[PDB]
Parts: C-alpha cells; sequence; structure tokens
RNA sequence: UGGAGAGUUUGAUCCUGGCUCAGGGUGAACGCUGGCGGCGUGCCUAAGACAUGCAAGUCGUGCGGGCCGCGGGGUUUUACUCCGUGGUCAGCGGCGGACGGGUGAGUAACGCGUGGGUGACCUACCCGGAAGAGGGGGACAACCCGGGGAAACUCGGGCUAAUCCCCCAUGUGGACCCGCCCCUUGGGGUGUGUCCAAAGGGCUUUGCCCGCUUCCGGAUGGGCCCGCGUCCCAUCAGCUAGUUGGUGGGGUAAUGGCCCACCAAGGCGACGACGGGUAGCCGGUCUGAGAGGAUGGCCGGCCACAGGGGCACUGAGACACGGGCCCCACUCCUACGGGAGGCAGCAGUUAGGAAUCUUCCGCAAUGGGCGCAAGCCUGACGGAGCGACGCCGCUUGGAGGAAGAAGCCCUUCGGGGUGUAAACUCCUGAACCCGGGACGAAACCCCCGACGAGGGGACUGACGGUACCGGGGUAAUAGCGCCGGCCAACUCCGUGCCAGCAGCCGCGGUAAUACGGAGGGCGCGAGCGUUACCCGGAUUCACUGGGCGUAAAGGG
C-alpha cells in the first residue's frame, strides 16, 4: 500500500526526516513518491518542521495511510483540523 | 535448522491439491463437453457446457484460476460448442449460449 | 570418570577431562600424553596442581618416568605413584616399590613421603580409592585455586571446521567470561 | 597542526620583515635588522637567479607564513574563492583574514597571530555569545568579537589592550576599547592591506 | 570564470617524434613515524569452504487441543467438570514470509538508461463509493491408539472445531458466448440466454468496532512491447530450422514462435549479423579549460543469482536468499538401508591474498511485518568498537630573551652556521580530576469530546554519565621525503665504474652541489614518501584540434 512516511537522512547523532509520500515495500531512504515535508527532531532551526498541507490532504484523499509518528506530525503542523 | 515456515509449506500442498481437483474436473469436463458437440447431441452437450462454465466460476472464486482466466477459458469453451454446433444442432435448451 | 567407551591409542586427543568426587571437582590432563618431551622445561609454568606416576608392570621404570617426575618436581608437586597392570600374571608391584625406594621415594607402608596406590586397568579396581587418596592429598598439602587479577595457560592451539583458531585454556587465577579482551604471548583479542 | 618551532628564521629566509613574534619582530631583534640574509650557511653566501616557479613558490610561502596555516587549509581556501566570482587574489585575501584569529591579532586582542591563535584556543575569544575555540572560524562581516567574561581581567590582554590604546585600527574594523569588545565590520579588501605578498603570484603557483 | 610545462636522439640546430616527470585522485596497499576529536568508510582477491549465535514472524479480538497456574464451586478426597482467567506449548486458520539485507559470477541483452505505449493487462493490503452478508452440509490437523524406521521422520484407524472446504438461495453487480449501437485492434453501453457471492468474532451487545463477499473508481506497485543511446576484436563473414511469417489451438493476468500441429520459405547481415573475449547497467564519481576519457566503491534505482543446473507448487506478487522437489558436486552423521546441510544477512572461522573491522549493545528514534490493542518480532536500522583508510578540526605552546652559551658543524682561523632556537623570566592551560548534565521523545496509550477534529494526562534512552557546560589543573608526541636538471633546497667527511642511487637524462674508475653519513636547508606535517591503477600533461587517435614530397604515413 501507499504511505505517508519519515525518511531518515543527515548525519549520525544529526537526524533529519523527510516526511515523505511512498509504497510501503521500499527502503527507508528509496524511491519515494513525492516530498511532501520535512522535519528536524532536535529543533534546531526555528522553521524545525514544516509539511505542503493541500498536496498532503490530496494524498490522504487518495488513500495514504500514514505512519503513526507522520501522522501526529501532520496533526502539529494543522493537516488534520478541518473547520 | 527448523523453522515454522513449514506451516505454510504444509496448506500449500493442501491448496495444490484442491486446486488441482477443481482444475482437472474442470478440464475433463471441458473435454466432454467438446465430445458432444463433436457429432451434435446439442441439448446433453449445452447442458455439460452449463456444469463446466459453472465449475470454472466456482473455481476463480475460490483460490484457483482466479481472476479473467476463468473468464477466458468460459469464452473458449463456449465459443468452441457453439462452432460445433454450426455441425448440426442449434440451442435446444437455450443454456450456455446466447440465444 | 562418566563412562563410555574407549577412544583409541591414538596420540592427540582434545584437552583436560573433569573428575567428580563427593567432596569436589578434580581435573585431570588429556592433551597428548607421552610429550615425546614437547618442552624439556617451560619456564616454571605449574600446568599441573599434582602429578600421578604410572608405572607398568611388563616395563618397570623407564628415563622417560625419571624425566616426567623431574618434570613434575619442578612444578611443584606431592608424587602419587600408581603400579598399573595388576591382574595380569607378570605384576611384580614389590619390585617397583623397591625400585621407587632405591631412586629415593619412600611409601607409607614403609615410612616415608610418596603415596602407593596399584590400580587394575581392565576390570574396574581401586581408582575409587585412588580417588580419595588425591582428595586427601589436595587438603593435607593445600593445593587450592577468582577475585584476584585473572591467569590462565594455553594446553594447545589447532583449527576446526566448526569453529575456527580455537585454543585449549586452563584457568589458574580468576573468573573468566565470554566477551572480554585477552592477550597470552604476542597473540590477542 | 601548526609550524611549530623557530619563527624569525622564516622571516630570514623570505628576506622581508614578517611580524611572526610581535614586538622584538618590531625592535632591532627580529633579525631582518641585525642579519637580513637566509639561514644556515649558504644565506651569507652568493644569491642565484631563481626560476620562475621558485619565486611564486616563495610568495605563496611567506603569504601562508604571514597567515599561519597548514598548507592543505590554506589550498582548501583558495579552491572556495576560485569557486566564488569576483577578484580571486583579493577575494581570497579577504577570506584568510576572516580567520578569526587574524581578525583577533588586527584588533590588537594579542601582539602575534600565533598568541591569537593560542588565546582563541584557550576560551578567551567569544564570537556574539559563545566562546570560540577554533582559529579557522570564518567571519561574515558585521559581526562581533569579545574578550571572553572570565578573561577580561587577565595581564596579557590588559597589555594588548594598552598597547592598542591610542594607535588606530584597520577601516573594516572598530574596537570597543573600554569593554574589550570587537566588531568585524567590512570584509577586508586588498587595499586596505598593504601586505608584501603578491596574490597574483600565488595564484600562478596554483594554477597548475 | 577557464587551458603554465620541462628533461631527453645532436659537436651544436630545427623539427618530427616516442619515453619520462611534475597535477589531482583512489573502496588502495607498503615503509617509517604516530596525540586526539568530528565525520564518512573498510574482502576491489576464490561467486572458495563454512562452525557457533542470531538475521522472519505474528495474531487467543479466527478455532479446537495439551501442560501447567489461580478465583469458586459442583466435587468428602481424588478425579472429572464448568467458566472467568494468567502464561505457555504445538497444531489448524489467516496475513506476512516475493519487503527489507547481500553479492556482481553470469547476462553486450529491451539487461539497463531513456521517451512513450498497453483497445493486450494484473494490483492482496490502502482509500472512495455502491450493494450485500439467507440457510444447510462436510472433511482435516492437533488429539488418542496402532505400527514401520538407528535417526530423519513417517504411514494406518478414529475423533473434533473454525474466518477451512463445499452446496443451495438471492444479483447491486460482474463473467461469457451471440446480436445491436457508439467507438476504433480485445474501449464503452445494452438485450436474450447460462454462470458466480460471502464469515465471523469483539465488547461499554440493541449498539458500535475489526473483519468479510462482489463490483466499479482511484492509488501505488509492476508485467509486457516499441523509438533511440549502450565495450573491444573483420586475424569472427556469412548466420538461422521453431528459424521468419501464417491459420488453428494451447498456455498466460495479457500480446507474442511462449509452446504445439499444419501451410509457406523466409528472416537477419559489412548502417556489422553470427562468433570470441570482455562487462551488471545507470543516477553518478574521478579527471579535464572544455569537448572528451576512465570508472560504476559507498549512497539511490533497476536487473540478475542465491553450491551448480533444472523445474514447478502456493499466492495479489516468486519460478521464491534463511520454502519445495530432483540430479550432480561437496561437507556432516549412519545400526550402510538413509538423511542432514548452504553465511553472495550481521559478526566471526579459515583459505586465497599486499590488503579489509566487533562471534558488540539496543528497539530508544525512523522504517518493516503481524496485531483492535497493548505488544511481539527486527544483525533493516540506530549507535558504539577497531584501522591516520579517506576528508576535515585542534594540540604538540605563547610572550619575552646574546651583536650570540654549550653541543655539534664548517672555516680562508678572523669567523660563520645552527638561532630567539635553547636555557631562563612571565603568561595561558590539551590532557587530567571533580560537579552537573542533555537535544534527539512525542507520540501510539488512557480519559473528556461521537472511537472525528480538538483538550489534558502519563510513561518510554542503546548512544551514555557521552556530547556539552561550571570549577579546578600539567608546558604537555615530531615525523617523513628530498636537496645535479626537471624541482624548492648545499656544504664537508667517507667511499673510488666498488659499495650504491635512479623516474628520466644518467651519476659513481680519488676534491662526487647526484652514493653512505653528518651538519645546513627546503617541502609538507600527524603525517610524508614508495608501489598499483585512472585521468591529466598527450592537439601521442587530434570532433573542438594532427598529419601523409624527404620524418611513421597515399593503396601500383
Ligand atoms: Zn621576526
Amino acid at each position: 500500500m501507499v504511505k505517508i512516511r519519515l525518511a531518515r537522512f543527515g548525519s549520525k547523532h544529526n537526524p533529519h526526516y523527510r516526511i515523505v509520500v511512498t509504497d510501503a515495500r521500499r527502503k527507508r531512504d528509496g524511491k519515494y513518491i513525492e516530498k511532501i515535508g520535512y522535519y528536524d527532531p532536535r529543533k534546531t532551526t526555528p522553521d524545525w518542521l514544516k509539511v505542503d498541507v493541500e498536496r498532503a490532504r490530496y494524498w490522504l484523499s487518495v488513500g495514504a495511510q500514514p505512519t503513526d509518528t507522520a501522522r501526529r506530525l501532520l496533526r502539529q503542523a494543522g493537516v488534520f483540523r478541518q473547520e | 535448522r527448523n523453522l515454522s515456515a513449514l506451516k505454510r509449506h504444509r496448506q500449500s500442498l493442501k491448496r495444490r491439491l484442491r486446486n488441482k481437483a477443481k482444475k482437472s474436473a474442470i478440464k475433463t469436463l471441458s473435454k466432454k463437453a467438446i465430445q458432444l458437440a463433436q457429432e451434435g447431441k446439442a441439448e446433453e452437450a449445452l447442458k455439460i457446457m452449463r456444469k463446466a462454465e459453472s465449475l470454472i466460476d466456482k473455481a476463480a472464486k475460490g483460490s484457483t484460476l482466479h481472476k479473467n482466466a476463468a473468464a477466458r477459458r468460459k469464452s473458449r469453451l463456449m465459443r468452441k460448442v457453439r462452432q460445433l454446433l454450426e455441425a448440426a444442432g442449434a440451442p435446444l435448451i437455450g443454456g450456455g449460449l446466447s440465444a | 570418570r562418566i563412562a563410555e567407551k574407549e577412544a583409541g591409542g591414538i596420540t592427540q586427543h582434545v584437552g583436560a577431562f573433569e573428575v567428580k568426587t563427593p567432596q569436589g571437582t578434580v581435573v585431570f590432563i588429556d592433551t597428548p600424553g607421552h610429550e615425546a618431551f614437547t618442552t624439556i622445561r617451560q619456564r616454571g609454568a605449574k600446568v599441573a596442581d599434582i602429578a600421578v606416576i604410572v608405572i607398568a608392570a611388563d616395563d618397570g621404570i623407564m628415563p622417560q618416568t625419571e624425566e616426567a617426575i623431574a618434570h613434575a618436581k619442578a612444578a611443584g608437586a606431592k608424587l602419587i605413584f600408581a603400579i598399573n597392570k595388576i591382574d595380569l600374571p607378570q605384576a611384580d608391584p614389590e619390585k617397583v616399590k623397591r625400585q621407587l625406594m632405591e631412586r629415593g621415594f619412600v611409601p607409607e607402608e614403609y615410612g616415608g613421603d610418596a603415596i602407593v596406590i596399584p590400580i587394575s586397568a581392565k576390570t574396574g579396581q581401586g581408582v575409587q580409592d585412588l580417588l580419595e587418596m588425591i582428595l586427601l592429598l589436595a587438603e593435607l598439602e593445600d593445593y587450592r585455586a577468582p577475585n584476584a587479577e585473572p591467569r590462565g595457560v594455553i594446553l594447545e592451539s589447532k583449527l576446526d571446521k566448526q569453529a575456527g583458531i580455537i585454543a585449549n585454556m586452563l584457568v589458574q587465577e580468576g573468573t573468566f567470561r565470554v566477551g572480554d579482551y585477552v592477550v597470552a604471548g604476542e597473540a590477542y583479542g | 597542526g601548526r609550524y611549530i618551532g623557530p619563527v624569525c628564521r622564516l622571516c630570514r629566509r623570505e628576506g622581508v620583515k614578517l611580524y611572526l613574534k610581535g614586538e622584538r619582530c618590531y625592535s632591532p631583534k627580529c633579525a631582518m635588522e641585525r642579519r637580513p640574509y637566509p639561514p644556515g650557511q649558504h644565506g651569507q653566501k652568493r644569491a642565484r637567479r631563481p626560476s620562475d616557479y621558485a619565486v611564486r613558490l616563495r610568495e605563496k610561502q611567506k603569504l601562508r607564513r604571514i597567515y599561519g596555516i597548514s598548507e592543505r587549509q590554506f589550498r582548501n581556501l583558495f579552491e572556495e574563492a576560485s569557486k566564488k566570482k569576483g577578484v580571486t587574489g583579493s577575494v581570497f585575501l579577504g577570506l584568510l583574514e576572516s580567520r578569526l584569529d587574524n581578525v583577533v591579532y588586527r584588533l590588537g586582542f594579542a601582539v602575534s597571530r600565533r598568541q591569537a591563535r593560542q588565546l582563541v584556543r584557550h576560551g578567551h575569544i567569544t564570537v556574539n555569545g559563545r566562546r570560540v575555540d577554533l582559529p579557522s572560524y570564518r567571519v561574515r562581516p558585521g559581526d562581533e568579537i569579545a574578550v571572553a567574561e572570565k578573561s577580561r581581567n587577565l595581564e596579557l590582554i590588559r597589555q594588548n589592550l594598552e598597547a592598542m590604546k591610542g594607535r588606530k585600527v584597520g577601516p573594516w574594523l572598530s574596537l570597543d576599547v573600554e569593554g574589550m569588545k570587537g566588531k568585524f565590520l567590512r570584509l577586508p579588501d586588498r587595499e586596505d592591506l598593504a601586505l608584501p605578498v603578491n596574490e597574483q603570484l600565488v595564484i600562478e603557483f596554483y594554477s597548475r
């Protein structure tokens, strides 16, 4: 299936995560469909995490089933919140 | 040595057997239908064809032929039967044919 | 020590076995037995805490035997003596005893310092007695071998299909655990 | 690692004053004045005509010594300069200057470049809040260096300040002599620095 | 935004022209030397053999069963029993084991790269919607008995559940033949006829949750086909017999010579086929002014193989790395009849070899799989260990300080050199010890809100007591190459075409700026040089940008 998931890049002890859309059976670094956002765990930057919302929503609609952490991140950003 | 994946193999064996039963029987039925068509017996032949079709469908439903393969098989059989019927008969029961 | 079968007259073997007693455990050496004098003298390592001397009923006491005795003495051991093959008709333990006396070693039945137990190596005879004697010697002489800085000894080094570079170690001091850095000679790991 | 070892020997080798001690390297003592010739035996000998390569090499060495850096680092800096657009020489020089130690030296925080570097290393030098201990720190313009909180009351620093009390600083620099502060303002151009080095020669040397 | 040459055929010249060298780089290696720290990275050789440990399972919210545990009895006890249970243990049943991880032998090919095509197609799980889920029957493990066999294991009889299987009913629908219509290859719609659905558990149970069955729509994942690009050899010139096309059928999810029957005799080829060697390919990397040239390590994709070969089975997907069957090869046991194996998973063992790490800790993060969930699993991964193997960062002090100590070295005997270097004064304070001490980890979980959005709660650290901060606190490893020209930097002693050096010209046969040493220098520096390859210089394969009267070269 298709998942919204976090791809580790970066350095040892300096992790960086790509909030990304990809197939379930892939390398956690692998050929992903689209880069929707990015997240730094270490909170080192002011704009530490950011995801484009509309694209994410579209993906969800299509049926992109997110990872739990990813979902949390999305919620934090303001994707799942509706009015 | 030794892993709990032998279970899977065992399962497959059983499934294989069931599949074989489904498939061989179906094939036999098809052959019978063809034979019937050969001379021009029509009604019994038609019945047999219908039965074969049903069997095929059942197989498709289960984990045997599946998908469009079954449909293709049906088409192959049915068309052949129709062709054979052109050498005497015409749809007697109504049956598998579209008349 | 366990009751299984005989391995044969092969001149190799794996390493030291552990014989079981009602008082404790006794380690017995089963390397290549004869040595053919592997080393004339190591440096003064004390491989074995004690050393028994086997004497045949047909051969008697040999230069080899003498050398072994000397080695044992060098190591630091109260020598126990064993008269082998006493069930066969050519056996003469008295002669052996006399020879020992001549050499210098006086048994306890005459009044001295040496320990003499004859054994039969075919039927099953006096082994228990011998063991008991050994145990007594151990408590008497106070030959006892962990919180101290660990120390061992290499008995033999070989190669295996079902392992690798393998080294048969006997522990003198300390507690050896799997997953620790050690050096032995110039070779380490 | 540093050069480390005999200093004014290098100066002697070039034949132009290199100011590698500050004082004494100012007085009649840098060995430029007492003796002006290259070190070791054949220094006082007949000076032979040097090859085209050689002059350039010498110039490069002079430069490196003046800035007190490892060769690899220097090379890297040069490469970076080349990559960036402008005047590959002047820009390079500016970049070199931007090395924290050099800046410190300029601001009169320490009387010698090596000394400055040492000071920087030993947490005595702070760049906008944090004590920075690596002289390879490159400072981008409009940025504040200061003598560290707990190093403000040490004698050497005071002496340095006194020395630089009265005598002015470079046009790319400003220093608060009261509170041991120093802003690096402009990025130092070549025209600002009346250095004996010719960058062109260095560039040529590098080329092949 | 970018391009350095030089030494050398000669008595000297001019060229033509090779060789050699500086430049940079490597998955390198070797030598000497060797403080740390960050990060990257480490069998490029035998795709040789492989031990040991682990590398893929999980669901009791699918189901029966044994072993135990409890709360309570029925049970005097003992049973047996009943549930709630707590775990286990194996079985069935499902989902995953086709992902992840490795290696690069083969394959020079639609294998890849690339741009399309698929009216010739699949897509379990995911989401979007639609429609359902009515009844009846059955076997099979496990289990019990009974054997056979050294073991591996295994056959026989019987029992029993279930989301296992079957059968009937319904039909939203779809499946197929035939017809018709619109399309345009098998796309869409419709009519008659035939055929096809399913299955349940969970509770806070009259209510929802997870699952289910059929369908269409999507989503991703591919399968297959084609356009062009894809190494050297012409001393490989003809190759082909399912081979090229057809008709019919089979087989496929689907086309097709994929396979078969039959007809036809083609098809490809010098615009380089077939043959041999070579080689995974690329995104890239290294180099280069660029054009190019070489390489394909790590990382990312794709392919291919999991001792060699062959082949199916099960499923959404394999011709299946830690499944299967079979033959061979080999290792391992055998009660000689037979089985067990597969590290190109991590670590490690050997063996080859110049050469390559730890049988490490962890599920904490991310991701994977299963699961309602907790959670379980995870040698993916996160990290730590070792190696100057790369690359970068810092230390080995700083400031004084002789018209110049000693030591050593040369000298023309005055002197010069080492060298402000040292000693010595002053100052700082890696190491080091204490004191603290992380970011990474806020969620899934619970409760309030409808199990939605939203609100609060809490736990959860291998790295690691590490990084890092606060206090203290020692002056605290310098080495290697070269020094005739290229090419940076010179003297003396010793040696006497010897010993040696050398990359090239060549130095050495008694005053050697080329050899050994010493001083001195110069280059770099925790490194430096040697070796090997690659590119560069080499416009020495020249497209940009070479030439051919006499140089190599015009064919008679
Ligand atoms: Zn000076």
